[PDB]
DNA sequence: CAGTCCCTGTTCGGGCGCC
RNA sequence: CGGCGCCCGAAACAGGGACUG
């Protein structure tokens, strides 16, 4: 008999599977032969055992190296188990972003020790994990095991921790309602509200109900030791930070440095106001070799300049405060690049971000700002479970005009305006309703698909006429290039009469902004107009001097 | 200590494995508050890592109702029981629901904890209650019992539910009952006064024989086809001249016997778009007989139950919204125009969720089915908001679109 | 009826940053 | 090796336009 410390959790095999049988892979021939013997430690613990007969079963052996260890860890490789063993539903589903904390008066670590092996396998499937690997070289063929416990490199050893460890925790909860607990891998984080001695009765008296169960507590433990450091944090009960950042200074420039680079600054984002990364991120652009050479431009230093003095002084994060409202500030940072802040108290931050990310051919400030505003609803959702208050460069008449017009629904939540300029703006508006007493120009393009070449022009009501030759070319572009012109040869008001479904779509959203030089020209264009209409007809219906203009530009 | 229909995942699929999106504090609470109880009920109970799988779920308050009702996304789940509902049991779609003066629907879906579920079954159902930022793991359960808004929950109740029904049934013949997933719909041309009562008198038929029920009215009969229209002008514009032609070179690919020849060879020239043409008589005559044309209904165009059915909807502007029912391009079951919801001039994602109810709602009374939508939003700004205007203990399908507007002209 | 292109957007894949 | 965030690519996927007798 062995013994029995807490409940089991029934696992399977993928229906119509069973155990493997493998030939060893290479790892390091030193630190093997100190096992010979640890193995005869676990037999008297209960974290492993033996039977002759019964496995068809060998396990090899593959392994990663770690830095920082007084003492050297052990491992084994049920890779080809773990193929062959059930899914389960993992149990991290990421972690808790520090901002989304509510201020603890106390708050204390317990690290527990053998966390993985001070978990019962699963009686039935204890089984399949007999394994061998090297002696010291070797010598006479050997012998073999099965694991009574959470092997390390399982499957289900986090999943099955995890979830047990939970459930021992779940009952000392209900029987203190103000604690607070939170579980990342073998760690424990406890924090109170309560007097500071009588914090650290309970963190005894848990010790104890953890114990209970088998789970070993040591008082290495410090309470006097935060901030804790856990995944770039610094956590200390009343404020947070990011973990200290070191910027590449140099000189040699290859594009894996700016790689390496901006995920700093964008890591940095969370916390540190008005990262850009931008112009840092134009070198990325269609490179073959990771390991490539690449120059700064003058635009992307002078930006890494003024990213460089925001680093420069340190900074800290708030905590959540529940009685208290959400707000969040979103300032334009130009090139469609955009900075938020999300605060409760005026000046304190819980954190920062940027959001740079142009989406389309063809955008503009009203589709962006839309966007953020989206983007930080749904991290403001994920961290604090509700939608804060926005405070937006956008005047409620801006806005007002943009999504009533705009033919996708579009919304943003409750928010209110802050002048703080840039203000963003409409840079233009199409007419709703043709203009009287403007030259109507009728525009068509038309390109052929072998030669790739054509011509774009127009036809007016006034008798005006224009045609251009264009090489290399797609029939698309014609039409793009026909109103191009139209708008160059019309007064302040114009009427446009255009084919092109095609032109017609993009033009009517408005853009701001392109990827293609001549819709920029185009908006460019339409942005020193006073009144311009733009109105669409069917292609060879024999329409107006659409007919017209079709021949002189198919010729 | 009753028996179990045993239940399978439609051959060669695996149970879902779908995302818990996060949820705002609100709505965790009330599940939480929800779920104690439901285990408390031996409804639901906890579950382990063992099982991996996953439905969505998320809270709602119905219409007009303070009261937060536990909601599950079983829609992955009921693609992959699918082959069980559709061809094991048949429910007949009463073809005069829809013509009836009222029409109430009565959430039965509480009737259906009754009912203990396969054992088998069951890892299918698992749901997680999220935390707010990830500060506790899921609480995660799976359903004992029938499971509110699965498809296969309606369809092994049906049985029982026949029987609770047929003495209103015999007893008031001429009223028609149908029943879609957790909710019932009732209708009858009985003047509202004795239909309030009939509906009452409904509510204790299944309040005696076990149920809870947390205006519902509808009024099929009244329900209008929005039919395409052309201007009425007075004078036209060469701009008007050209809108109209298109609109009408549109509509051909829906009505064959369109012709714009005559209306087309006014624009001759190369005209300003404000110059006001006359219309000849022989072209004013053409356009005269294409308004006809467009009265009229549409060849070969008749429901197939096989088929599913489409949702298009379009933002009009200024607080209306068009919609068209169809399972083949062109081929329209229906057609029709919102005004006024609920957000009208304040939320676009609003009005359009309240618009895929409406519309999901006469699916359901006409064909018995819920349609598919093509929702004129981006994916996230609906799949961010669509959670707080929902109402409905359904989900419709639906896939994002984006179009420029040359089919704005549904509507004028 | 099918098969060429042109254009745009949305999956995915890479590779950083934090484990 | 997985999670989250991100930047790029489009070799691919999808939608819509347009031509080919
Ligand atoms: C790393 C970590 C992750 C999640 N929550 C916490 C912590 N540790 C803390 O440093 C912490 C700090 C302040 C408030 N809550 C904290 N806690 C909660 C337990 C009291
Ligand atoms: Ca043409």
């Amino acid at each position: 008999v062995p013994i029995s410390p807490i409940e089991t959790v029934p696992v399977k095999l993928k229906p119509g599977m069973d155990g493997p049988k493998v030939k060893q892979w290479p790892l390091t021939e030193e630190k093997i032969k100190a096992l010979v013997e640890i193995c005869t430690e676990m037999e008297k613990e209960g974290k492993i055992s033996k039977i002759g007969p019964e496995n068809p079963y060998n396990t090899p052996v593959f392994a990663i190296k770690k830095k920082d260890s007084t003492k050297w860890r052990k491992l084994v490789d049920f890779r080809e188990l773990n193929k062959r063993t059930q899914d389960f539903w993992e149990v991290q589903l990421g972690i808790p972003h520090p901002a989304g904390l509510k201020k603890k008066k106390s708050v204390t670590v317990l690290d527990v020790g053998d966390a993985y092996f001070s978990v019962p396998l699963d009686e039935d499937f204890r089984k399949y994990t007999a394994f061998t690997i090297p002696s010291i070289n070797n010598e006479t063929p050997g012998i073999r095991y099965q694991y009574n416990v959470l092997p390390q490199g399982w499957k289900g050893s986090p999943a099955i921790f995890q979830s047990s460890m939970t459930k021992i925790l779940e009952p000392f909860k209900k029987q203190n309602p103000d604690i607070v607990i939170y579980q990342y891998m073998d760690d424990l984080y406890v924090g109170s509200d309560l007097e500071i001695g009588q914090h650290r009765t309970k963190i005894e008296e848990l010790r104890q109900h953890l114990l209970r169960w088998g789970l070993t507590t040591p008082d290495k433990k410090h309470q006097k030791e935060p901030p804790f450091l856990w995944m770039g944090y610094e956590l200390h009960p009343d404020k947070w930070t990011v973990q200290p950042i070191v910027l590449p200074e140099k000189d040699s420039w290859t594009v894996n440095d700016i790689c390496k680079l901006v995920g700093k600054l964008n890591w940095a984002s969370q916390i540190y106001p008005g990262i850009k990364v931008r112009q840092l991120s134009k070198l990325l652009r269609g490179t073959k070799a990771l390991t490539e050479v690449i120059p700064l431009t003058e635009e992307a230093e002078l930006e890494l300049a003024e990213n460089r003095e925001i680093l420069k002084e340190p900074v800290h994060g708030v905590y959540y405060d529940p009685s208290k409202d959400l707000i969040a500030e979103i300032q334009k940072q130009g090139q469609g690049q955009w900075t938020y802040q999300i605060y409760q108290e005026p000046f304190k931050n819980l954190k920062t971000g940027k959001y740079a990310r142009m989406r389309g051919a063809h955008t503009n400030d009203v589709k962006q700002l839309t966007e953020a505003v989206q983007k930080i609803t749904t991290e403001s959702i994920v961290i604090w479970g509700k939608t804060p208050k926005f405070k937006l460069p956008i005047q409620k008449e801006t806005w007002e005009t943009w999504w009533t017009e705009y033919w996708q629904a579009t919304w943003i939540p409750e928010w209110e305006f802050v002048n703080t300029p840039p203000l963003v703006k409409l840079w233009y508006q199409l007419e709703k309703e043709p203009i009287v007493g403007a030259e109507t120009f009728y525009v068509d393009g038309a390109a052929n698909r072998e030669t790739k070449l054509g011509k774009a022009g127009y036809v007016t009501n006034k008798g005006r006429q224009k045609v251009v030759p264009l090489t290399n070319t797609t029939n698309q572009k014609t039409e793009l290039q026909a109103i191009y012109l139209a708008l160059q040869d019309s007064g302040l008001e114009v009427n446009i009469v255009t084919n092109s479904q095609y032109a017609l779509g993009i033009i009517q959203a408005q853009p701001d902004k392109s990827e293609s030089e001549l819709v920029n020209q185009i908006i460019e264009q339409l942005i020193k107009k006073e009144k311009v209409y733009l109105a669409w007809v069917p292609a060879h219906k024999g329409i107006g001097g659409n007919e017209q203009v079709d021949k002189l530009v198919s010729a | 200590p009753i028996e179990t229909v045993p239940v399978k995942l439609k051959p060669g699929m695996d149970g879902p494995k779908v995302k818990q999106w996060p949820l705002t504090e609100e709505k965790i609470k009330a599940l939480v508050e929800i779920c104690t109880e439901m285990e408390k009920e031996g409804k639901i109970s906890k579950i382990g890592p063992e099982n991996p799988y996953n439905t969505p779920v998320f809270a709602i308050k119905k219409k007009d109702s303070t009261k937060w009702r536990k909601l599950v996304d079983f829609r992955e789940l009921n693609k992959r029981t699918q082959d069980f509902w559709e061809v094991q049991l048949g429910i007949p779609h009463p073809a005069g629901l829809k013509k009836k003066k009222s029409v109430t629907v009565l959430d039965v879906g509480d009737a259906y904890f009754s009912v203990p579920l396969d054992e088998d079954f069951r890892k299918y159902t698992a749901f997680t209650i999220p935390s707010i930022n990830n500060e506790t793991p899921g609480i995660r359960y799976q359903y004992n019992v029938l499971p509110q808004g699965w498809k296969g929950s309606p369809a092994i109740f049906q049985s029982s539910m026949t029987k609770i029904l047929e003495p209103f049934k015999k007893q008031n013949p001429d009223i028609v009952i149908y029943q879609y997933m957790d909710d019932l719909y009732v209708g009858s041309d009985l003047e509202i006064g004795q239909h309030r009562t009939k509906i009452e008198e409904l509510r204790q038929h299944l309040l005696r024989w076990g149920l809870t029920t947390p205006g519902y009215e509808l009024h099929p009969d009244k329900w209008t086809v929005q039919p395409i229209v052309l201007p009425e002008k007075d004078s036209w514009t060469v701009n008007d001249i050209q809108k109209l032609v298109g609109k009408l070179n549109w509509a051909s690919q829906i009505y064959p016997g369109i012709k714009v020849r005559q209306l087309s060879k006014l624009l001759r020239g190369t005209k300003a778009l404000t110059e006001v043409i006359p219309l000849t008589e022989e072209a004013e005559l053409e356009l005269a007989e294409n308004r006809e044309i467009l009265k009229e209904p549409v060849h070969g165009v008749y429901y197939d139950p096989s088929k599913d059915l489409i949702a298009e909807i379009q933002k009009q502007g200024q607080g209306q919204w068009t919609y068209q029912i169809y399972q083949e391009p062109f081929k329209n079951l229906k057609t029709g125009k919102y005004a006024r919801m609920r957000g009208a001039h304040t939320n676009d994602v609003k009005q359009l969720t309240e618009a895929v109810q409406k519309i999901t709602t006469e699916s359901i009374v006409i064909w018995g089915k819920t349609p598919k939508f093509k929702l004129p939003i981006q994916k996230e700004t609906w799949e961010t908001w669509w959670t707080e205007y929902w109402q409905a203990t359904w989900i419709p399908e639906w896939e994002f679109v984006n179009t420029p507007p040359l089919v704005k002209l549904w509507y004028q």
